[PDB]
């Protein structure tokens, strides 16, 4: 209940300091202005560098979230089983990264 | 010369010390001249319940010792 | 007589390849960049409190232009066009006709300040040290005709500024 | 397709790039954005009057320029300067040449990131500011170094400051030197980048350190010299790899040098007269105008009219800081010059920018607009 | 009156804020960048004022004209200009802005920013000192201190 | 110990100026509280003050008049205010007052 | 084994670094002294309640009572 | 009374995130061998109020968006996951003391990316988007380092508690047995906030007006103290007496205010990194390294008997 208060109470922050900011400067009467960039009118093209950086940031994220437990996961009584299941998770992330160096998938963002 | 910016580090580390200062001092005024009891775990939970329960008067922060036994 | 810059081969010996590998891993140079910019922390900057303190000049100093007077009041102008002819912005306009005591004088001498490059031919090809570039040099206006001056002006700079531009030609005229 | 941008003018260049995601296929530099018309100008105004016109071509090498019109007028003229004046050039040519180097080095860190050298740099830039500023009055754009010699001699204590100046600066060159040069993140934006090859550095026409770079043993001071670079000992840095870091060593090696120059032009100083004792190219003292016939009217014709320069056709060339400075200079016989081309080593090295960044990214084109010291008034006249 | 006297309070604050708080947008066109850039420098320290170094067009407070305006760069400084959200100001730096300067009978020069732009400040010069140029944005700060909007406005 | 010196020295500036009063005087209208010898005083109320322990260019400053000209310049200082015999001094370009 | 070591260690020192600690990771555990009181220390570490026996008969190694000599003891755990 | 507590966080982090700009002014003046802001304010203490009041009555910009929903909610949630990133910290108590609160904090700094995409997408300029995915691509690289550091370090904490690492630091900082961790974390918070050299933004919301710009770079800079505050507490934790928690507070600024310098006294030395050259040193630099030492922190708990208490 604390915390929902502090998340409204912070939200209702950010809501008041966005709403001073789109209210104050509008009340100045200064000018209407006419006639309201690198590219001139183009489409953005679509870049398949950026895509590949975001699927492997994603990729990596799922085998973090499989290896946020082990500081619960090391107070086990199985603690050889609980070893080589971390060291192989953590071997097959450096095996992801492994194979997405060394198949010209870490290219211009390396 | 470098002592120039000492003010704004001055005003800076008062605004940095003035919510862990504020926090400090009310978690000792609203439990009664204590820290705040962590309940992290159900247990602390269920002993916190238990103080609330023997205080009487709805606060797990009014302790009850030897004096209430006979 | 030439020298390379760029041209030397590191060591192979594990000393120097566990120096570079020291360099590398535990990022020694950016710590020495680091200490170099602490260093400055603690200097003296080299700030002076602008406008209460002023950046050091010379008597040589090409700023705002004035008209010179003669130790008797009479104007050391006398209309003969030479800096106008070598103004290399063509920012001097001078008319001339003689007065009512036959004195050779401008009855225009306008100078456009803001034609003006502030090279001072018109100071060294006067032959009577009328025309000066004194000292000032903060004389910003808020419109463009104020830095249009005419001849009343360049005698009222003249007169603001001689105790000081008299002081700079007598410690400069020996080297001129 | 591919992508087509232009970084338009928001000195300043208009480029209109043709990428290929994050490489680039082709760099057009629109520039005329400072085009004035200084050598149609030149046309009109005498020899003395043109003079001015070259301290704000390259804006940054005031000294270097007025010395190589000096230079050109001084030779179609089949006159001399004195040697005191000649050593003052030199001198004040290094000094020059040290403004440069340091606007050079702390806007090509600055443009990259590195915005701390800029400052650091700029106080030793300003105090060269007020060397200038007491040899001539003005702080940038003196007009000193005239066809003849110089305008006027140098005050008293000026040397003794130069030597002050001169004893101190290495130290600022090594600080700049610690903050870059073994920098890793330095070393990572000027390495590969832009490797530019000895025979097409010398097909593009480039100059100086985009030469030198390469590993092109070409100085002008040392093979084709003016007025004492034959008896003053320097050497000349010379590149391994033809890249941006080569050419960041080069100009601070070129700092050293310059300060070996200065320290022996200010313990070789000679006496004498700073203009040439031809009344007829050189005005006369004011002393001696105020006194005498002849000379009141050499000061007259010259301040109205000017000498007249021969007929002739001359190209002088000089080692500005940026390259090799060239002033083609044709006189009709009259006090005004026919023609004056202006050649200045921004002009031919900005052409040369489209071949320096091609499979290069965009972050690498401002590191090749940085090696390639480009100011654009010497670039657009 | 009271109003009077409350809008005389808020103008001074105003003012206070518009001119100890001066963002400026450089043109570097010619040889009067060199001399921003040292009225930037360690010793005459531009941020020191309040004034700071190389904000972006959209968001500064002044825009100081500093070199040559050209006929081919004219439209692209009155884009600029117009980009520029008010209260926006200009300052006209050197002789080439000021007026054409020593290009003011070339084919390619505007004869002067204030063809183009609305001036505020005139630094004369070829270049201005960086003290002069430092002068020139105090005198720009005095213009801000004098301003009277909210009382025109109440008496409007 | 020497940072008790760099006390004694910013406690002998505040005492300096005449006091708190006007230590904040020179605070506010200055943005610089150190003090120096008085050279001179013109006739309109700016004191021109040396110390030779800075470097050059903070060694010679001054503090210029709250009325000049019929101009409140409490607030309102301008480097144009300093006449030009003081001109020379203070912009270095002569050593004698 | 030497001139490879080198190469790599000149090359891509934190490529060597990796495999290197990770090296040490993998093998290390399974030669230290103390990697069994870590198994020892969790066995010992009583998160439940230590339900009692009943008592049948023929059970001498079962105490009776905490403060009693026989059963599993943590005087290694102090001493270590 | 809850409530005073909260507004008596809140508000001090608006307050020290206004002085924040005045510090790196100054430190950036005296650094560059200058002077930082000393006119407007007696030790230029006014410049904040100065550049607020002036952001505050500007003109607004006027955009044409292509949203109006994300145009409004990129500052509201940047602000909002700026000021909620205060209430686990241990001060040596926190506002809201959890069991998971190193966790909650990675989630909710891991939300920040929506502000910069939802900004970039907002706006109708193409290479305003680009620069918002470069600095998401940037963001979500080194959130991957932020995961598996503060995983290694958590193995010697015990748990996810937040003031449980206050207890784990009683007799030695934790930057002892874990700084490359240490340094590869101070770099990879550095490379989250957008930070020099890290920071290609300077070298994605510029259609917003100076109000709301400014309340990104608060945002900003709520965002860079409270990483340096973390950093403090996950690496250097300080003492703390229980009867006197004014020590523990006193130190934890001391260092958090040394942290926060040190990344002022970083912008002003180094060059920008090229966007692929950044990608390299996440990628294939501190990632392998990240890897190596996670697998070491895993298995040097169980092979020197340390393994830490789990309450
Ligand atoms: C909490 C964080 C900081 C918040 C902001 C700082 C605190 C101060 C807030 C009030 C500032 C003063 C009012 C806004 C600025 C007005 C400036 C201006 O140009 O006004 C002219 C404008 C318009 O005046 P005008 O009619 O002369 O317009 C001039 C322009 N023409 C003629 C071309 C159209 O005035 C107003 O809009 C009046 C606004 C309210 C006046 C003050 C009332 C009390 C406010 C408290
Ligand atoms: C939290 C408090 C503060 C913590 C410390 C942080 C403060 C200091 C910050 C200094 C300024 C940094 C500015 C940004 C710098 C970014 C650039 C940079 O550094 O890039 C990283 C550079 C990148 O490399 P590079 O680019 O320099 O080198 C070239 C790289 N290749 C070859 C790939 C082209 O180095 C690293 O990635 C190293 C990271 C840290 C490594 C720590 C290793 C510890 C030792 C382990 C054992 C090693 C021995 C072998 C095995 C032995 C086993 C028994
Ligand atoms: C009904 C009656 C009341 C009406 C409403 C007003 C309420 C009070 C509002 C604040 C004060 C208003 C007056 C402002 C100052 C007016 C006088 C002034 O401008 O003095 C100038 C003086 C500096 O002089 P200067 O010309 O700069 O000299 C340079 C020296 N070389 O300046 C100084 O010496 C310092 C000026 C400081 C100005 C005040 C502080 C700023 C405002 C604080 C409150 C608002 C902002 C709150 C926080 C915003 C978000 C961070
Ligand atoms: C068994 C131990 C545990 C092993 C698994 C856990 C690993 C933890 C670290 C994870 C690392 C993830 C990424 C790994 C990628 C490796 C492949 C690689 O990078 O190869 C390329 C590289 C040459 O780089 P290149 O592709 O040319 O890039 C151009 C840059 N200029 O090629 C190279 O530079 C050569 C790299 C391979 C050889 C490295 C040898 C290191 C030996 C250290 C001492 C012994 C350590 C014990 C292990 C046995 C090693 C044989
Ligand atoms: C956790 C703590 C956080 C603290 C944050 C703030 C830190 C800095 C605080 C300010 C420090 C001192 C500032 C002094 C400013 C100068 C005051 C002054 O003298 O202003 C002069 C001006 C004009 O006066 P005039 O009538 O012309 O007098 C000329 C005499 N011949 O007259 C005026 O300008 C009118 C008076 C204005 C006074 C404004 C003072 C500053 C207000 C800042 C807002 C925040 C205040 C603190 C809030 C939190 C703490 C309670
Ligand atoms: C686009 C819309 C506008 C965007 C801006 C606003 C939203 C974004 C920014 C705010 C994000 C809010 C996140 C809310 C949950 C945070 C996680 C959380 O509650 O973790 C803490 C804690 C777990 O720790 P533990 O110690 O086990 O609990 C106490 C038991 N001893 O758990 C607890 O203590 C449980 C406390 C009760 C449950 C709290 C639930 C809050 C309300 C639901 C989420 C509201 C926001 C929804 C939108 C999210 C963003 C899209
Ligand atoms: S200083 Fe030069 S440009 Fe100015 S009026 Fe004199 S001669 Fe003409
Ligand atoms: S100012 Fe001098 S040069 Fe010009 S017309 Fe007058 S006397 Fe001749
Ligand atoms: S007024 Fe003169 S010195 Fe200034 S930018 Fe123009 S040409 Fe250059």
């Amino acid at each position: 209940m604390n915390l929902m208060i502090t998340l409204l109470t912070n939200f209702t922050l950010a809501t008041l300091l966005v709403t001073i900011a789109f209210w104050l400067p509008q009340l100045n009467v200064y000018s209407e202005k006419t006639s309201p960039d690198p590219m001139g009118s183009a489409r953005l093209p679509f870049s398949m560098k950026f895509f590949l950086v975001a699927i492997t940031f994603l990729l990596f994220d799922l085998e973090i979230a499989l290896l946020l437990p082990l500081p619960w996961a090391s107070q086990t009584t199985n603690l050889n089983t609980m070893l080589t299941m971390a060291l192989l998770l953590i071997f097959l992330l450096a095996v992801s990264l492994a194979y997405e160096w060394t198949q010209k998938g870490l290219e211009w963002t390396e | 010369m470098w002592f120039e910016v000492l003010p704004g580090i001055a005003v800076m580390g008062v605004c940095l010390f003035i919510p862990g200062m504020a926090t400090a001092r009310i978690h000792r005024f609203s439990n009664g001249g204590r820290e705040k009891r962590v309940a992290h775990y159900s247990y602390q939970w269920y002993l916190m319940e238990r103080d609330r329960r023997v205080s009487g008067v709805n606060r797990y922060y009014v302790s009850k010792g030897l004096e209430n036994i006979d | 007589t030439y020298k390379y810059v760029n041209l030397r081969e590191p060591s192979m010996d594990m000393k120097s390849v566990t120096d570079r590998a020291a360099q590398t891993l535990l990022w020694t140079e950016l710590i020495r960049g680091l200490g170099m910019t602490l260093s400055y922390l603690f200097r003296e900057p080299a700030t002076i409190n602008y406008p209460f303190e002023k950046g050091p000049l010379s008597p040589r100093f090409r700023g705002e232009h004035a008209l010179r007077r003669y130790p008797s009041g009479e104007e050391r102008c006398i209309a003969c066009k030479l800096c106008e002819a070598v103004c290399p912005a063509q920012a001097i306009t001078i008319e001339a006709e003689p007065r009512a005591d036959g004195s050779r004088r401008t009855t225009r001498y306008d100078i456009d300040m803001t034609k003006c490059i502030y090279c001072g031919f018109c100071q060294e090809a006067c032959p009577v040290d009328a025309i000066v570039e004194g000292p000032n040099f903060e004389f910003s206006t808020e419109t463009h005709e104020e830095l249009l001056y005419n001849k009343e002006k360049l005698l009222n700079n003249g007169d603001k500024w001689e105790a000081e531009i008299a002081a700079n030609i007598q410690a400069d005229y020996l080297y001129r | 397709s591919n992508l087509t941008l232009n970084f338009g003018p928001q000195g300043v260049l208009r480029l209109v790039m043709e990428l290929s995601g994050e490489m680039v296929r082709k760099c057009d530099p629109h520039i005329g954005l400072l085009h004035r018309g200084t050598e149609k100008l030149i046309e009109y105004k005498t020899y003395l009057q043109a003079l001015p016109y070259f301290d704000r071509l390259d804006y940054v090498s005031m000294m270097c320029n007025e010395q190589a019109y000096s230079l050109a007028v001084e030779k179609l003229l089949n006159i001399q300067p004195p040697p005191r004046a000649q050593w003052i050039r030199v001198l004040f040519g290094e000094i020059t040449r040290l403004l440069n180097h340091i606007m050079a080095v702390t806007t090509h860190a600055l443009d990259i990131g590195a915005m701390t050298p800029f400052f650091w740099m700029f106080e030793e830039r300003e105090k060269m500011f007020e060397f200038y500023e007491r040899v001539s009055g003005a702080r940038m754009h003196a007009a000193y170094v005239r066809p003849g010699g110089v305008h006027q001699d140098l005050p008293l204590g000026l040397m003794d400051d130069i030597y002050e100046f001169s004893k101190n600066f290495s130290l600022r060159i090594d600080e700049l030197e610690e903050m870059l040069t073994n920098n890793r993140i330095w070393r990572n934006r000027t390495v590969d980048i832009g490797v530019v090859t000895a025979e097409d550095a010398l097909n593009y026409g480039f100059s100086g350190v985009m030469l030198r770079g390469s590993g092109i043993q070409w100085d002008l001071r040392k093979t084709q010299p003016y007025d004492v670079y034959d008896q003053v000992e320097f050497d000349v840095p010379i590149g391994s790899r033809g890249d941006c870091y080569d050419r960041y060593l080069c100009r601070v090696e070129e700092m050293r040098q310059s300060i070996r120059i200065i320290s022996q032009c200010l313990n070789k100083m000679p006496p004498g007269e700073i203009k040439v004792d031809d009344a007829k190219v050189s005005p006369p003292k004011r002393a001696e105008m105020k006194t005498s016939m002849e000379s009141l009217i050499h000061h007259f014709k010259l301040y109205t009219e000017g000498y007249q320069v021969p007929p002739g056709a001359t190209y002088t060339a000089i080692e500005a800081p940026k390259g090799e400075f060239g002033v083609y200079l044709v006189s009709d016989g009259s006090s005004r010059p026919y023609r004056c081309k202006i050649k200045a080593p921004g002009f031919a090295h900005l052409a040369g920018l489209d071949k320096m960044s091609k499979g290069h990214m965009l972050a690498d084109v401002v590191a090749i607009i940085g090696t390639q010291d480009i100011v654009f008034g010497e670039v657009d006249r | 009156s009271r109003g009077e006297y409350v809008v005389a309070k808020l103008d001074d604050l105003i003012n206070w804020a518009r001119r100890s708080s001066l963002w400026p947008m450089t043109f570097g066109l010619a040889c009067c960048a060199v001399e921003m850039m040292h009225m930037a420098a360690p010793r005459y320290d531009m941020d020191r004022f309040g004034v700071v170094f190389r904000a972006s067009p959209r968001q500064s407070d002044v825009m100081i004209v500093a070199g040559t305006l050209t006929n081919k760069m004219a439209p692209a400084l009155r884009k600029v200009y117009d980009q520029m959200p008010e209260p926006r100001y200009v300052v006209s730096m050197g002789s080439c802005a000021n007026g054409g300067g020593y290009y003011h009978y070339s084919y390619s020069v505007v004869r002067g920013c204030d063809r183009i732009v609305p001036v505020d400040i005139y630094v004369p010069g070829c270049p201005p000192t960086a003290e002069a140029l430092l002068y020139g944005i105090l005198q720009l700060q005095k213009k801000i201190k004098r301003e009277k909007r909210l009382r025109i406005w109440y008496r409007r | 110990m020497e940072l008790l010196q760099v006390l004694k020295r910013g406690l002998q500036q505040v005492s300096g100026h005449g006091g708190l009063r006007g230590y904040l005087r020179v605070l506010f209208r200055a943005n610089d509280v150190r003090v120096g010898t008085l050279v001179g005083e013109d006739k309109y109320g700016n004191k021109y003050y040396e110390d030779n322990k800075q470097f050059f260019g903070r060694h010679r400053w001054v503090i210029y008049t709250t009325e000049m000209n019929g101009k409140n310049t409490f607030w309102d200082v301008d480097g144009s205010m300093v006449p030009p015999e003081w001109h020379r001094w203070l912009h270095c370009m002569t050593d004698d007052p | 084994v030497a001139a490879f070591l080198k190469n790599v260690w000149a090359k891509e020192p934190v490529l060597v670094a990796s495999f290197a600690i990770a090296g040490l990771a993998v093998i290390l555990p399974t030669l230290s002294p103390y990697t069994k009181y870590s198994l020892m220390i969790n066995r010992a570490t009583p998160y439940n309640y230590p339900v009692p026996l009943r008592d049948d008969g023929n059970m001498p190694d079962v105490p009776s009572h905490p403060q009693d000599p026989q059963g599993p003891s943590l005087e290694w755990l102090k001493r270590l | 009374m809850f409530m005073i507590n909260v507004l008596t966080l809140i508000i001090p982090i608006l307050l020290a995130v206004a002085f924040l700009t005045l510090v790196e002014r100054k430190v950036l003046g005296y650094m560059q061998f200058r002077k930082g802001p000393n006119v407007v304010g007696p030790y230029g203490l006014l410049q904040p109020i100065a550049d607020a009041i002036k952001l505050f009555i500007k003109e607004p910009l006027r955009p044409a968006t292509s949203s109006i929903s994300m145009f409004i909610l990129a500052p509201i949630l940047a602000l909002t996951l700026a000021l909620t990133m205060w209430i686990p910290l241990p001060m040596p108590y926190p506002l809201i003391n959890m069991n998971l609160g190193v966790l909650f904090m990675l989630a909710m700094s891991s939300l920040a990316v929506y502000s910069i995409l939802w900004s970039g997408w907002a706006s109708n300029s193409k290479y305003a988007l680009i620069g918002a995915l470069r600095a998401v691509a940037q963001t979500i690289s080194y959130e991957v380092t932020l995961a598996i550091i503060l995983l290694s370090v958590l193995l010697m904490n015990g748990s996810f508690t937040l003031s449980t690492l206050i207890i784990t630091q009683e007799q030695v900082w934790l930057i002892f047995p874990a700084w490359p961790l240490a340094m590869m974390w101070f770099i990879s918070t550095l490379a989250e906030t957008n930070r020099a050299p890290f920071d290609l933004t300077e070298g994605f919301n510029v259609e917003y007006a100076a109000g709301p710009f400014a309340l990104f770079f608060m945002a900003e800079y709520a965002n860079i103290i409270m990483m340096n505050i973390f950093t403090t507490t996950l690496f250097l934790g300080a003492f703390h007496n229980p009867y006197m928690p004014e020590l523990y507070t006193i130190n934890f600024t001391i260092k958090s205010l040394l942290l926060s310098i040190t990344f002022l006294w970083i912008r002003a030395s180094y060059p920008r990194f090229r966007y692929d050259q950044l990608m390299h040193l996440l990628w294939k630099n501190f990632l392998p390294l990240t890897l190596a030492l996670c697998m070491w922190h895993v298995s040097l708990p169980i092979l020197l008997s340390s393994i830490p208490p789990q309450t």
